[PDB]
RNA sequence: UACCCGCAGAAGAAGCACCGGCUAACUCCGUGCCAGCAGCCGCGGUAAUACGGAGGGUGCAAGCGUUAAUCGGAAUUACUG
């Protein structure tokens, strides 16, 4: 059961959200 | 003489290290009790038990005895050296220089023995690299991993061969089976089973976003013609498909795990190969089960942006990422072996 | 049931002098009275609407040495009573026996006064009263009892008081060590810096 | 028994929650989309006032937090409205 192990959401391709580029815009910063 | 001098201390140090690794005190204790038991005449009345006891004792003695010898041999060598120094004679000096080598060799041998505890470490094995879910990136990562492993094999002096390869449409590989061949291959590679986390900025992506991909490697030794268990003809399914007619996939129903082969030219050859692979896999699974009875899957994280590779379980970091990629992974593997996971 | 910790820290936090020490030695000499406590003292964050009110409340509570539940109760009582609420609350606070004693000058500090009260020193109409939270009514004579009359601390306290500004609403004798609570004080008799209104507001949210 | 008088000596007697915003209280260290947090918005992918520890602070206090449950805020069934 290796293929199933690879399948699990645990190992789904994450992509880091942008800070300056396309998804840059944050309505409210981490602090005020 | 300087090299000789260096060698005396170094050997001692390594012996010390070995002893520490062993945790010899416990062993000694075991031997003691066992010895006592042996000495008692009532143990030999029941034969099998007695035999078992005997078996237990000797190994314990021998490991411990070997250690003792090393301790003592080293001391003797040192004494000899001292004598040589005191009495300006060439022959004595020469003797001092020489005798140490043998001890060192012995120590090395012992260490090797310690390392490769499992029964099938000596035999050749089947590396199996399956790419992640992600997409193209995952495939690419898988391909890279494969490349790394092959280079490592080459460095070692291992004969590699691609049993199966499935390619990714854009780039990289979907999955790949590799047969490595040589002395004690599985003993090295069995540690490197598991998931490998690549973390880098994706060139296949249009934007410069930072992607996190995975790929499993899975290693199993070749156990053909030695092992008694065989696959049930009803549970075994054969299947044929096109090369990229020739290739053959095998499927096992109870466990629900498959193995394939496309390297051979005719069908018969392929099928046999598949069968061989499958049985090996089964054996591996059985042994794993046994281990479990006796008694997350991610093993390494290659972070190419920040330029650090860190084996998770062992806890060894390196910044020469490129080097590692090129097949300089020996370091990780040896650490893993030492750990004994 | 009491704040036992550092007294000047509280004062620092407040901003002002809370009179939590005897007044022999000026508060600036004992502590950095301007700079708030802790590692982040020099920084002065802009304080919120809620926050200022809270601070004010604390100040008053700190001054008198009253914990929160009691304070709340007092506030409630004030509200119940006829007339201006904040003023009423203030009056109630004043009325406390320990506070009265302090005013008279038998305790250097309010804490001292409280201690004295606890330790059966203060007779109120000839009957020993031990409760610091006891409300001293109009025309209630309140005195040191003969046993505690000899204590050097009491005389020191008196001396200190004599340096301090005297309250109009009491009448105390240094020789006899007995004072008459003549009338509950008007708001004008108390300190102007206390914004009772803020406190009132706070207890209505 | 309450209450009172005498005896000794600071002696026998302080914790819990929180500190991104709402919400009073901020910094350093470790980890690095993990481990974990979370009431909502959210935080964490190697300079985290949001995780864990420390120092510092804030709020309550012989209690302090969590959970449950009711009204409130909800003019969000509005008779008032
Ligand atoms: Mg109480
Ligand atoms: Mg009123
Ligand atoms: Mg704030
Ligand atoms: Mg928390
Ligand atoms: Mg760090
Ligand atoms: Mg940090
Ligand atoms: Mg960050
Ligand atoms: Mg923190
Ligand atoms: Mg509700
Ligand atoms: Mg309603």
């Amino acid at each position: 059961a290796i293929e199933t192990l690879l399948h699990d959401p645990l190992f789904r391709q994450r992509v880091e959200k942008n800070k300056k580029g396309k998804g840059s815009y944050m309505r409210k910063g981490k602090h005020g | 003489i300087n090299p000789v001098n260096n060698r005396i201390q170094d050997l001692t140090e390594r012996s010390d290290v070995l002893r520490g690794y062993l945790d010899y005190d416990a062993k000694k204790e075991r031997l003691e009790e066992v010895n006592a038991e042996l000495e008692q005449p009532d143990v030999w009345n029941e034969p099998e038990r007695a035999q078992a006891l005997g078996k237990e004792r000797s190994s314990l003695e021998a490991v411990v005895d070997t250690l003792d010898q090393m301790k003592q041999g080293l001391e003797d060598v040192s004494g000899l050296l001292e004598l040589a120094v005191e009495a300006d004679d060439e022959e004595t000096f020469n003797e001092a220089v020489a005798e140490l080598d043998a001890l060192e060799e012995k120590l090395a041998q012992l260490e090797f023995r310690r390392m490769f505890s499992g029964e099938y470490d000596s035999a050749d094995c089947y590396l199996d690299i399956q790419a992640g879910s992600g997409g193209t990136e995952a495939q690419d990562w898988a391909s890279m991993l494969e490349r790394m492993y092959l280079r490592w094999a080459e460095s070692r002096g291992f004969k590699t061969e691609i049993i199966e390869e499935s390619e990714g449409e854009v780039a990289g590989i979907k999955s790949v089976t590799i047969k490595i061949s040589g002395d004690y291959a599985y003993g090295w590679l069995r540690t490197e089973t598991g998931v490998h986390r690549l973390v880098r900025k994706s060139p296949f992506d249009s934007g410069g976003r930072r992607h996190t991909s995975f790929s499993s490697a899975f290693v199993y030794p070749e156990v053909d013609d030695d092992i008694d268990i065989e696959i049930n003809p009803a549970d075994l399914r054969i299947d044929v498909y096109r090369t990229s007619e020739s290739a053959v996939r095998i499927t096992h129903i109870p466990t629900g795990i498959v193995t394939q082969c496309q390297n051979d030219r005719s069908q018969h050859k392929n099928k046999d190969q598949a069968m061989k692979q499958m049985k090996a896999k089964l054996y591996e699974l059985e042994m794993q089960k046994k281990n479990a009875e006796k008694q997350g899957s991610q093993i390494r994280s290659y972070v190419l942006d920040d330029s650090r590779i860190k084996d998770l379980r062992t806890g060894v970091e390196t910044r020469n990422t490129q080097a590692v990629l090129d097949g300089s992974l020996d370091q990780f593997i040896e650490a893993s072996l030492k750990a004994g996971l | 049931a009491r704040y036992l910790g550092p007294k000047l820290k509280l004062s620092r936090r407040e901003g002002t002098d809370l009179f939590l020490k005897s007044g022999v030695r000026a508060i600036d000499t004992k502590c950095k009275i301007e700079q708030a406590p802790g590692q982040h003292g020099a920084r002065k964050p802009r304080l919120s609407d809620y926050g200022v009110q809270l601070r004010e409340k604390q100040k008053v509570r700190r001054i008198y040495g009253v914990l929160e539940r009691q304070f709340r109760n007092y506030y409630k009582e004030a509200a119940r009573l006829k007339g201006n609420t904040g003023e009423n609350l203030l009056a109630l606070l004043e009325g406390r026996l320990d506070n009265v004693v302090y005013r008279m000058g038998f305790g250097a500090t309010r804490a001292e006064a409280r201690q004295l009260v606890s330790h059966k020193a203060i007779m109120v109409n000839g009957r020993v009263v031990n409760i610091a939270s006891y409300q001293v009514s109009p025309n209630d004579v309140v005195s040191i009892r003969e046993k505690a009359k000899k204590q050097s601390r009491v005389k020191a306290a008196l001396e200190l008081a004599e340096q301090r500004e005297k309250p109009t609403w009491l009448e105390v004798d240094a020789g006899k060590m007995e004072g008459t609570f003549k009338r509950k004080p008007e708001r004008s008799d108390l300190s102007a810096d206390i914004n009772e209104h803020l406190i009132v507001e706070l207890y209505s949210k």
